[PDB]
């Protein structure tokens, strides 16, 4: 358990030992990494990251490479952090529905950040070999009492009134335009011109009908 | 009912004329009449058997009924003073004296010598 | 049969013996080893000059051997041989005052003694085993019982030998021994001695007419033995009831009843029964006849054994077949409380056989209800009776056992049953339907050596320890506060007379406010014990014995474990009280016509109440201001007028709904400003992060939450299963299975609970013993509260092959027995939500019978589904039991069944009802006790208080509780590898301020160990190789401690 340095499958893990709990007589809190391939623009320069602990937020995310950077010399600015749903509220987008678990990713600000801070966490893996008490201390932000009547907290009337009137003059314009374009007597290229019924109101409606 | 309160409705309704309406009457099909007649039928039968006595009073109190199949009908035809007019008990279930006075809302006495 | 050959060679040897007086008689079997068994009263030399004689007897056999109806019992059986007496030996003046029953007695112990003799001369006697006992508990009728042990060896039958002792055909006369005529002479009559001994004399004649209808129908074993198995599995049998016993009526009385029926039995003595039927046949024949047919009170049936069954519309107060051809009434060991009890049992046999939908084969034939009193009857109480000696029943006993008493009940058991029935029966009137006695500590076994059968314990000399009664109670009538009495005029009624010379001191004068002028008896009810309870107390300590000792420790404990909430004289009111419903009912009808009088752009179509204690069910009844209840904001689903102008986004159409919101809240704060209110972001559904409830204050001191319901929700919810991907099916198949669980049938279902609890009123308390049991065993966070309703429900609406549950121990022990009993992976559930006699149809039981089948072929062990929970709501039984895992079945069910091991084996105890009101805390992985700093009893407003609602919401967000958040929470993020389980109702569970909780985690057993290290793993882990991964489990224990960290006390492990 003290040479598990990394996986085959390119996969490297990173502990994060414990402190002493008042009601447990130290483990380490194995965490993963790896360089992202995405095609996507803002998905450039990040870290898929695997086992992250409880609320690991930007702030924890900062704390860490900036650790990272502290012991090795280095430099890593951290851009962004992405994936974040760890109790999975939002594993179905049922909005454009009817119009990545326990995983993240980590954004940086350039290839040379990001390559650094993977020195770094290899370097991390070569600690995990020899020294385990080098290994860095993962404190969570500690949700109190605090934290959870914030959870049984009411809402704002003003917010509700400001997202309420700024939700229906979006919808009200989105769907302005969607009477518009699906009533504004279309006309193909070659002479066509499609059927279309009274108060009909969504192109992607009549396709659904025709589905 | 759900409450198995065996019941016999009696709804009316008149057939009124538009705004733009340049003709003296307001007079429609009997297509309409007998479809009408099967929507509003359906929606009494429907409410009654979702509700129970006590529910369907208070579903009889503020109209809200002949509201709902006015809306319903608002796509048929423009209609007027549409009201349920009578209501027939025709059998009531067994008796719970306990149900009637919850619905409604145990003493001592004055000691006589 | 080469036994009793056998034992006919040995009696054929058996010499005789002549005409001797008592000296000679009692020398005789003083320097025997044998002990005359003397029925009481022993014969006194000075009272006879009549003298014994034995002669050799005519020998024959009777019972279902003889009518060749036996079955193979596995408790034991018996063959009877009688042996009927010589005419010459017997005289016309041998019925009067014992005289034939000592010389019966006499018969009786030169019998066995010269049976014994030829025994020591056989020597079978190392494997034999000889005793006296009693004809069906007969002590003025002794009998031979023969039983073996391990070339005669029948101990592997299961057979025992009865001799019985009787008289031959027409030796007294039956006209002289009709039950209404007096032969003991000191004028009352002697009726069991009457009946006695007429089938004494007319045993043989009943075999003959019996083997003749026998012989000339085809079934009749067939429904013999149907008879013999019901009745057992009953509790009933042949013996006599009159002596604190259920009996008198068995297999030969079922069996000469199927022969009169055959014979007639109608008012017009009409053929009812008829020859040509099946074995089903003859049994609905004679079920429906004891069903409809009243032997005792206001009718009694008439037959000759040799002419055919009338029935007459006169009941000779007691249960009345009038045998003519031999003047024998045929149920004289029957008691009216036994025939009542009987009747019922056949009237509900009757249902259950004319249930046509479902089968009740194995409710009728396949169930002993006779294991458990407290499950057979619902109420129960013990007196010990100590009463002493023959001199001291006069000191002990308030009445008064004399002559006319003696002949009346020849036996003091007989006496003291009678009487603590009738007063019993007299002082409860109307408030209970039925009462049953047993004498605890009775016998009928005795060996050779004694007189009869000598008791010295519970503070007697008689067959007993002490007395438990049983009661069947009216529900309706048990709570009511006053026993009502006969009227009052100036010339005082015999009625009101005996009325107030029976209450004594609770006899009184009073009038009401109609006018009425009547004599009362005042009470005073608690939350601890009823008035029942006080009203037995006080009879039976008043009008029987001032030493008898009266209690129910076990309801008092089950009164106690009934919640208390803080309220003025709580400790007074009683369980049938809803006055706090009530109350709150009342607010809800004013929040109701304020609401409907208020106005917005579209008309408010419907305003519904879906609330726990709306219908009934909370786990406390409501205090006002105790805003710390889990169930004090009651659920109120909303509907509006349909507008075809609806946003058709999911989102924005929630945003529209929290705009209406928005309208009611502003409307409400302009002019009901006596209200307070706020938004809570309802989450509760799966990927809806929108919803807002409009939590409402009432200076009435309740809260309720209003949520919007649409047609465009159903229709956009049906839109979202049209284009949801494959595999992205069955999640939102269980998010709008959620969704309708909480919102569509939810009304119906509250809307028929409420109609079917005010039918059973009995099933809104024991309801709210059973959360709150299942509370301490902690599985509440994943049961649903409609489904628990449904389990508590189900023993009342189908209450075979017992009674309706009256009382609150009975119905618990009910729901407790049906699960302990019921295996949901084969066994479906089906409720017919009907009030007692819109049921249910056979194509629709049928329908849902075979969407079980198609369920249990889909998921035959339930990975998926474990309980199948069906009824007119639900066709689907999907509804409230998903979301629930096989580990939390299997735990329940074990519950259930060491439940039942519990009490079957430690028996019923104050000790066995702690042991199940603890929970057990074992087969956990992880266990944390952890404590909130601030204890919530009083401010939930269980009695062990507040008064107003704070300025801040958010304070009263602080003094809700946050381990329920915690524990989901939890769970969302340990759905993958965890189960966990809380307390959820600190306030009455969070030991004595109410403050602490226990969290049992358990592991899943699949990430127990190891496996390939996935992208999609999703949990905490170490690897044991640079490919294969352990679960993390330290990781585990301390992010669950930090998560809790402030609330965490203590943290253990397996």
């Amino acid at each position: 358990i003290e040479d598990i340095s990394a996986m085959k499958n390119g996969f490297i893990v990173v502990p994060f030992k414990l402190p002493d709990h008042k009601a447990l007589p130290a483990s380490l809190h194995f965490m993963f990494a790896k360089r992202h391939q995405s095609s996507n623009s803002n998905e450039s320069d990040c870290l898929f990251l695997v086992n992250l602990p409880l609320l690991s937020n930007i702030e924890h995310m900062k704390k860490f490479v900036g650790q990272l950077c502290g012991k090795y010399d280095t430099v890593s600015h951290v851009e962004e952090l992405l994936y974040n749903d760890e109790f999975g509220l939002h594993e179905v987008d049922l909005s454009a529905l009817t119009s990545p678990r326990n995983t993240a990713l980590l954004k940086f600000v350039d290839a040379a950040s990001i390559n650094n801070c993977w020195n770094a966490l290899k370097k991390y893996s070569n600690l995990h070999a020899k020294h385990p008490n080098e290994l860095f201390e993962w404190t969570y932000t500690t949700p109190s009492f605090t934290t959870f009547v914030n959870f049984y907290k009411p809402l704002d009337i003003d917010y509700l009134k400001e997202d309420i009137h700024t939700h229906m003059a979006i919808f009200e314009q989105r769907e302005a335009q969607a009477q518009e374009d699906v009533q504004s007597s279309i006309v193909d290229e070659d002479g066509f011109t499609l059927v279309v019924g009274k108060n009909t109101k969504s192109l992607n409606s009549i396709r659904k009908k025709i589905l | 009912t759900s409450d198995d309160y065996v019941l016999r409705i009696f709804a009316i309704a008149f057939t009124r004329k538009q705004a733009n309406q340049v003709k003296r009457h307001s007079y429609a099909q009997s297509s309409h009449i007998r479809a009408i007649r099967k929507v509003i039928s359906e929606i009494l039968t429907k409410e009654v058997q979702g509700s129970t006595l006590a529910q369907l009073t208070s579903k009889l109190i503020p109209e809200v009924i002949n509201k709902e199949i006015e809306n319903a009908t608002k796509d048929i035809f423009p209609l007027q003073n549409i009201h349920v007019r009578k209501v027939k008990l025709l059998k009531q279930p067994k008796f719970d004296v306990g149900a009637l006075m919850a619905l409604h809302g145990e003493e001592k006495g004055k000691k006589v010598t | 049969e080469k036994f009793l050959h056998k034992l006919y060679d040995i009696l054929q040897e058996i010499p005789d013996w002549e005409e001797k007086s008592l000296a000679e008689v009692d020398s005789f079997f003083k320097n025997k080893i044998v002990s005359v068994p003397f029925v009481d009263p022993k014969p006194i030399p000075q009272n006879t000059n009549y003298k014994f004689n034995y002669k050799k007897p005519d020998i024959s056999l009777i019972g279902s051997f003889a009518l060749k109806a036996g079955i193979y019992q596995p408790n034991g059986s018996s063959i009877d041989t009688l042996l009927t007496m010589p005419k010459e030996l017997f005289e016309k003046k041998d019925f009067l005052n014992f005289r034939c029953l000592h010389k019966r007695s006499v018969y009786l112990a030169y019998l066995t003694h010269h049976l014994l003799i030829l025994l020591k001369k056989d020597k079978l006697d190392s494997f034999l085993q000889l005793e006296y006992s009693y004809f069906d508990n007969d002590p003025l009728l002794p009998i031979l019982r023969i039983s073996c042990s391990k070339d005669y060896n029948f101990y592997k039958t299961r057979f025992s030998i009865n001799l019985l002792i009787g008289f031959p055909y027409k030796v007294f006369e039956p006209k002289k021994l009709l039950p209404n005529r007096n032969c003991i002479r000191i004028l009352p009559a002697t009726p069991l001695y009457n009946f006695s001994v007429l089938s004494s004399s007319t045993h043989e004649n009943y075999l003959k007419y019996l083997y003749k209808t026998k012989k000339q129908t085809e079934s009749f074993v067939e429904a013999t033995v149907l008879g013999r198995l019901w009745l057992q599995q009953r509790g009933f049998s042949s013996n006599m009831s009159h002596s604190g016993s259920l009996g008198g009526f068995g297999t030969f009385e079922f069996t000469i009843l199927m022969a009169a029926l055959l014979n007639g039995g109608g008012i017009n003595s009409n053929k009812i029964l008829l020859h040509g039927f099946s074995s089903y046949q003859l049994f609905k024949g004679v079920i429906k006849y004891l069903a409809t047919m009243d032997l005792c009170h206001d009718g009694h049936l008439q037959f000759h054994s040799n002419p055919a069954s009338k029935y007459i519309d006169e009941g000779f107060q007691t249960p009345t077949l009038f045998d003519k051809s031999t003047k024998v009434n045929i149920l004289t060991k029957m008691t009216v409380s036994s025939y009542q009890i009987l009747k019922e049992y056949a009237g509900e046999t009757l249902r259950m056989l004319n249930n046509v939908v479902q089968d009740q084969f194995s409710n009728i034939f396949l169930t002993n209800i006779s294991r458990f009193d407290n499950l057979k009857y619902d109420l129960c109480y013990d007196v010990q009776l100590p009463l002493g000696k023959y001199n001291n029943l006069e000191t002990s006993l308030a009445a008064t056992f004399g002559s006319m008493e003696r002949v009346k009940f020849i036996t003091l058991e007989n006496f003291l049953a009678h009487k603590i029935t009738n007063v019993a029966r007299y002082a409860l009137g109307d408030r209970i339907k039925y009462i049953q006695i047993e004498m605890v500590g009775q016998k009928s076994d005795f060996p050779i050596t004694k007189r009869k059968v000598y008791s010295n314990t519970g503070g007697n000399h008689f067959n007993f320890d002490f007395v438990r009664v049983k009661l069947i109670v009216n529900p309706s009538e048990c709570d009511k506060l006053v026993t009502k009495g006969p009227a009052h005029s100036e010339t005082m009624s015999t009625e009101a007379a005996v009325f107030k010379n029976f209450w004594g001191i609770k006899s009184s004068l009073r009038r009401f406010k109609d006018g009425s002028i009547t004599h009362c008896c005042v009470w005073s009810t608690s939350s601890s014990e009823p008035i029942i309870s006080s009203i037995v107390n006080f009879a039976l300590q008043k009008h029987v014995s001032k030493k008898a000792q009266i209690s129910n420790e076990t309801i008092k404990k089950f009164h106690n474990f009934l919640p208390l909430p803080n309220l003025p004289s709580s400790a007074k009111t009683s369980v049938l009280n809803l006055s706090s419903f009530f109350n709150l009912k009342k607010s809800f009808d004013d929040l109701y016509k304020i609401i409907f009088q208020m106005k917005l752009p579209l008309s408010v179509k419907s305003i519904l109440p879906v609330g726990s204690a709306f219908r009934y069910t909370s786990l406390c009844q409501p205090v006002p201001f105790a805003y710390s209840d889990p169930d004090f904001f009651q659920d109120v689903i909303l509907e509006f007028e349909t507008s075809p102008k609806w946003p058709d986004e999911i989102t924005s159409l929630e945003k529209a709904k929290t705009a209406f919101l928005l309208k009611i809240q502003e409307e409400l704060s302009a002019n009901s400003s006596t209200y307070r209110s706020f938004f809570s972001r309802d989450e509760s559904i799966p990927y809806n992060l929108e919803i807002v409830t409009l939590n409402i204050l009432t200076p009435e001191g309740y809260g309720f939450k209003f949520r919007v319901l649409t047609e465009r929700d159903e229709i956009l919810y049906l839109r979202a299963i049209a284009n949801a991907r494959n595999e992205l099916k069955p999640e939102l198949e269980a998010t709008f299975l959620k969704f309708t669980a909480k919102y569509l049938a939810s009304v119906r279902h509250t809307r028929t609970l409420e109609n079917i609890s005010h039918s059973y009123q009995f099933y809104s308390p024991v309801v709210r013993l059973f959360k709150r049991w299942l509370d301490t065993h902690l599985l509440l966070g994943h049961i649903t509260d409609e489904l628990a309703e449904l389990i508590a429900i189900k023993p009342f609406v189908d209450p075979a092959p017992y009674f309706i549950p009256g009382s609150l121990e009975n119905g618990f022990l009910k729901v407790l027995k049906f699960i302990s009993q019921w295996n949901w992976k084969d066994d479906p559930l089906i409720l017919d939500l009907v009030k007692p006699e819109e049921r249910l149809t056979l194509a629709q039981y049928k329908g849902i019978q075979m969407n079980f089948t198609n369920l249990r072929n889909s998921d035959p062990n339930g990975t998926h589904l474990q309980f199948f929970v069906a009824s007119k709501n639900d066709p689907s039984g999907i509804l409230y039991s998903s979301g629930i895992p096989l580990p939390i079945a299997t735990r329940l069910t074990a519950l259930a069944k060491v439940a039942v091991n519990l009490l079957q084996t430690h028996g019923l105890n104050q000790q066995t009802i702690n042991l199940l009101f603890t929970p057990g805390l074992k087969d956990y992985d992880f266990v944390v006790d952890l404590r909130t700093p601030i204890g919530l009893k009083s401010s939930c407003g269980i009695l062990s208080a507040p008064s107003n609602f704070p300025e801040n919401l958010n304070d009263l967000s602080e003094k809700m509780d946050p381990t329920y958040q915690l524990v989901k929470y939890l769970n969302l993020k340990y759905k993958n590898s965890l189960i966990l389980s809380s307390r959820k109702y600190i306030g009455v569970n969070g030991g004595e301020k109410g403050d602490k909780n226990v969290i049992t985690g358990l592991i899943k057993p699949l990430f127990k160990g190891a496996h390939k290290f996935r992208v999609n793993l999703d949990c905490n882990v170490k690897p044991v190789d640079d490919e294969n991964v352990i679960l993390n489990k330290e990781a585990i224990f301390h992010e669950i401690a930090a998560f809790g960290n402030d609330m965490v006390i203590n943290f253990e492990t397996d």
